[PDB]
Parts: structure tokens; C-alpha cells; sequence
């Protein structure tokens, strides 16, 4: 009974008995990452937000968040080239 | 900055039903647990819902 | 510290004002009395003790000398001052 | 501050590492391949299993750039939302929604956020250039310093006589004594 | 320093070790008061906690409300000077004035 949720109906009418039983469950989650940064063309820039956390492998730094690195060339007048790699932990 | 809000309400009758909501903090188990035993002990008695 | 202090803060801002005028080409100050009777006048506003005219221009004629001695360029005296005797100046006028 | 962690341990430190390398180009201009974080530890609650008790929350960039000699600029920016709800109600009620409000039971938060960089150099040449960027800048700290609480301070005052550069100094201070 | 009014010792290492380190290279004049390094920080925090659609009215609603605000401010300011000493003369000054500081 501590963890039950919903409703249920208690009744009794001699011999018999019945308990109805539902609920309804949502749940929703949304998120946004926006990072923006500057550099010169050839010389790589990385950028990193979030916590770090050890982990036992004694053990070492880990880190949790959201590690945009990227690589630009610029080629053309206009066009650019990006070895762009990240993750949002 | 965060923000937050919540709400909501919970029923209960010895010859009806039982509304119930975990999320909330507190089941009706506080409740029937709680007046039962207050009203049997008279008083409180810290056996009840340390939550 | 009782007739001493109201003395040099009336004689320090006569012999500022002196100097702006003289030096710093503040033509639009009064001539040296007035500046004198300007700086009586603000002790008067105080409730300060009546604050002797000829002691205030003795005083002050000291502290003047001392701003012209000083190992101070113009520039950095006459921007510093300026800064200074400003509200004395609206007093003044 | 410096705190050991253990990997037996060793030093590490949370703060402001806030490192560069200038190189000056043209007549004006500049280059700047910085790195720094701001770091801070929390542990209102966290994953510590009685081995290493750390969160170390951290900020870390690092670029180059060319910059200007006296120029706002910006480097590196992030702003973000985050939302969730939680929502559960007995099936086939709660749906007129004056009425029905009674026995749905709601739980929804949110959280938003942003960080923004900024870098900006001046170039000095010689004394002269010195003398207002110092005295200046010093100002700029006695603002906040004498801000609040006024005090009268023995170091601040002294090393300003220092950064102006006798009699002056009798004058200009009965003057301000006087304005109180 | 170290202050350690309560910190993470684990049982291992008890130890904070606040610190400011600083290291450059500067050119300067003889008797000079120079900046070298500077630091300024404000740090704001607020928190507040009320039943909902209660205490809107600022003066009387007021009673509902729980409000618990702080903040820090920092501040930290770094200056050299050196002076040049060719000889016995030279260094009467600075070491009778200096002790008499």
C-alpha cells in the first residue's frame, strides 16, 4: 500500500466483493544546448561545460557534460569545412 | 535560476474508495495511520510517518 | 582641533582658489579679498566661530607658497585643484 | 583553494586558471591563445561511495585570437532551458477542466541558463601610457573598495600617493577633509 | 593559508591550502608604483519558497513568503616597485627611511 497509486472502490454486498483499478501516467522532458566560440582556422579550439565525476578503473577523472570540439577551414571566399565532434552527457 | 510548482489532492472513506499520490510527499497511510494511532495513543506517537 | 582644523580647511580652499585664478587661468574667480571674504562666508554658513580675515589671509598666503613650491606639474595641479574648489567655487558664486 | 583526491593522492586545485601567450603583430593588433576554467566544488548531494568525494564542477575554454588593441570582444558563449513535467490522473476524469481540475496532481519545473566571455587587451609603450592605465584601473578598484563601508585606509591611501607620481599633498587633503 | 573550518578529510588528507599565485615578466621604471596584477568578484544568490497564488499583495501578502538571500564580494590587487642603488650614499636613504617605515 505504500507505494500503490490510483483509485479503487471498496464494496460489499453479502458474498461478493470487486475492486476496480487504473490510473493515468505522463511524463515529458525537454532540453536546448547552445554554444558558440571563435578561433583562428588552423589551430583547433574545445570547449566543455558540466561536472566530473571518478569513476573505479584506484581510479579517475571523468567528466559529464557537453564537449563541442571542432576543426575550421576556410576554403573558398565563402565555405568552411568542420571536423566537428561532441555529446551532451 | 529554476523554477518549480506542483499540486494536488487525495481522498479517502472507510466505505469508498482510496485516491492516493505518491509523488506528492504524503500517502493517505499518513493520514489513516496517523489519526488512528493518534487518537488510540491519544497523542502522537513518533512510530508515525517520519517523512 | 578646536580653532586650529576650521582654519587650515577656509585657508587651503582661499589658497586653491588663488592659485586657479593665477595660475590655471581662471579669469571668471574674483580678486583675492573676495575669495578671502567667500572663504569667511563659508564658516559663517558652518556656525563656525568668527574666523579672523587678516589670520585666514596669513594662513592661507602660507598654503598658497606651498602649492607654487610643490614638485607638481601645472597640468596635474590645475586639473586636481579644479576638481577640488569645485563646489567652494559654486559657494562663491 | 587545493584539494587531494585519490589517484595514494595527489594535489589539485578549483579556482580561476587564467593563462595566455600576447604576441603583438601589427602596429595594433594581437593574438591570444588562452585557456582558462572556473571551478568550484558543490556536494550538496552527489556519488561519493567512500572512495574519492568530488564533483568539480568546471568551465574550460581555450582559443586564439586576433584582436584588436583596445576592443570588447566577445570569445565564447552558451545559454540554454531545460523543462519537464509530471502528470497522473484516475482515466476519464479530470477532463472538464473548471471542474475535473480536482483530481489530476501536477509536478513541472524548469531550468535555464547562459555564460558569456569576454577578452580585451591594451597595448603600453612606455611610462607615460603607464601612468593612466594603473592609476586608472586602481581607481576602478577603490570604487567598489570604498563603495559600502567607509573607511579611512592607511595601505589604499599611501599606495596612492605612490601612483601619483609634498605640499600638494597638505592642500588637496584639508580640502577634502573640509567636504564631509 | 589554511582554514579548515569544515572541509572534505576523508580520513586521509585533511587539507585546503587556499592559495593566489602569481608570475610574469615586466619592465619598469627606477621609482615607480606599478600594477601588476588584479582580481575583482561579486557573488549573488537568492532563494524563495511560497504557496502558490498567495502572497501577491506585496503588503499584506507579504506573510507567506519565505525568502533567504546572501552575497559575496571579492576583490584583490597586486603592486611592485623597485629602486635602484649605486652606492653608500644612495643607500643611507633608503635604508634609514625604509627602517623608519
Amino acid at each position: 500500500l505504500g507505494s500503490f497509486n490510483g483509485i479503487a472502490a471498496g464494496f460489499y454486498q453479502g458474498n461478493w466483493a470487486m475492486l476496480l483499478t487504473a490510473l493515468s501516467s505522463s511524463t515529458k522532458n525537454d532540453i536546448l544546448a547552445t554554444p558558440s566560440i571563435v578561433t583562428l582556422d588552423n589551430m583547433q579550439a574545445t570547449f566543455n561545460v558540466g561536472q566530473e565525476v571518478p569513476v573505479l578503473t584506484t581510479v579517475e577523472r571523468k567528466t559529464v557534460g557537453i564537449k563541442l570540439k571542432v576543426k575550421p577551414q576556410i576554403n573558398e571566399g565563402d565555405a568552411v569545412l568542420l571536423e566537428i565532434e561532441q555529446e551532451v552527457s | 535560476d529554476a523554477d518549480g510548482l506542483n499540486l494536488g489532492i487525495q481522498w479517502a472513506n472507510k466505505n469508498a474508495g482510496m485516491t492516493q499520490f505518491t509523488n506528492s510527499g504524503l500517502p493517505i497511510s499518513t493520514a489513516i495511520a496517523g489519526a488512528n494511532q493518534y487518537n488510540k495513543d491519544g497523542t502522537i506517537s513518533s512510530s508515525l510517518a517520519s517523512a | 582641533i578646536s580653532s586650529q582644523a576650521q582654519l587650515e580647511q577656509l585657508s587651503s580652499v582661499a589658497a586653491g582658489t588663488r592659485y586657479l585664478k593665477n595660475k590655471c587661468n581662471r579669469s571668471d574667480l574674483p580678486a583675492d579679498e573676495t575669495i578671502y571674504r567667500a572663504a569667511v562666508n563659508v564658516g559663517k554658513a558652518r556656525g563656525w566661530g568668527n574666523i579672523d580675515v587678516a589670520t585666514l589671509s596669513q594662513n592661507s598666503d602660507r598654503l598658497y607658497q606651498q602649492l607654487l613650491q610643490d614638485s607638481t606639474p601645472e597640468a596635474t595641479q590645475c586639473s586636481q585643484f579644479n576638481r577640488q574648489l569645485a563646489p567652494f567655487i559654486a559657494s562663491l558664486r | 583553494q587545493e584539494v587531494p583526491v585519490l589517484t595514494t593522492v595527489e594535489r589539485k586545485t578549483v579556482g580561476i586558471k587564467l593563462k595566455v601567450k600576447p604576441q603583438i603583430n601589427e602596429g595594433d593588433a594581437v593574438l591570444l591563445e588562452i585557456e582558462q576554467e572556473v571551478s568550484s566544488v558543490a556536494d550538496s548531494a552527489s556519488s561519493t561511495s567512500s572512495d574519492l568525494g568530488a564533483t568539480f564542477n568546471t568551465r574550460t575554454v581555450n582559443n586564439a585570437v586576433l584582436v584588436g588593441s583596445g576592443e570588447t570582444v566577445v570569445v565564447g558563449g552558451l545559454l540554454d532551458k531545460t523543462v519537464t513535467d509530471t502528470a497522473d490522473k484516475v482515466p476519464l476524469l479530470g477532463d472538464i477542466p473548471v471542474i475535473g481540475a480536482l483530481f489530476r496532481s501536477d509536478s513541472k519545473k524548469v531550468s535555464k541558463r547562459n555564460l558569456m566571455l569576454f577578452i580585451r587587451p591594451t597595448i603600453i609603450r612606455d611610462r607615460d601610457e603607464y601612468r593612466q592605465a594603473s592609476s586608472g584601473q586602481y581607481t576602478a578598484f577603490n570604487n567598489a573598495q570604498t563603495k559600502q563601508r567607509g573607511k579611512e585606509s592607511s595601505e589604499a591611501s599611501l599606495s596612492n600617493d605612490l601612483l601619483h607620481i609634498q605640499a600638494f599633498r597638505q592642500v588637496s587633503a584639508a580640502i577634502d577633509a573640509f567636504n564631509l
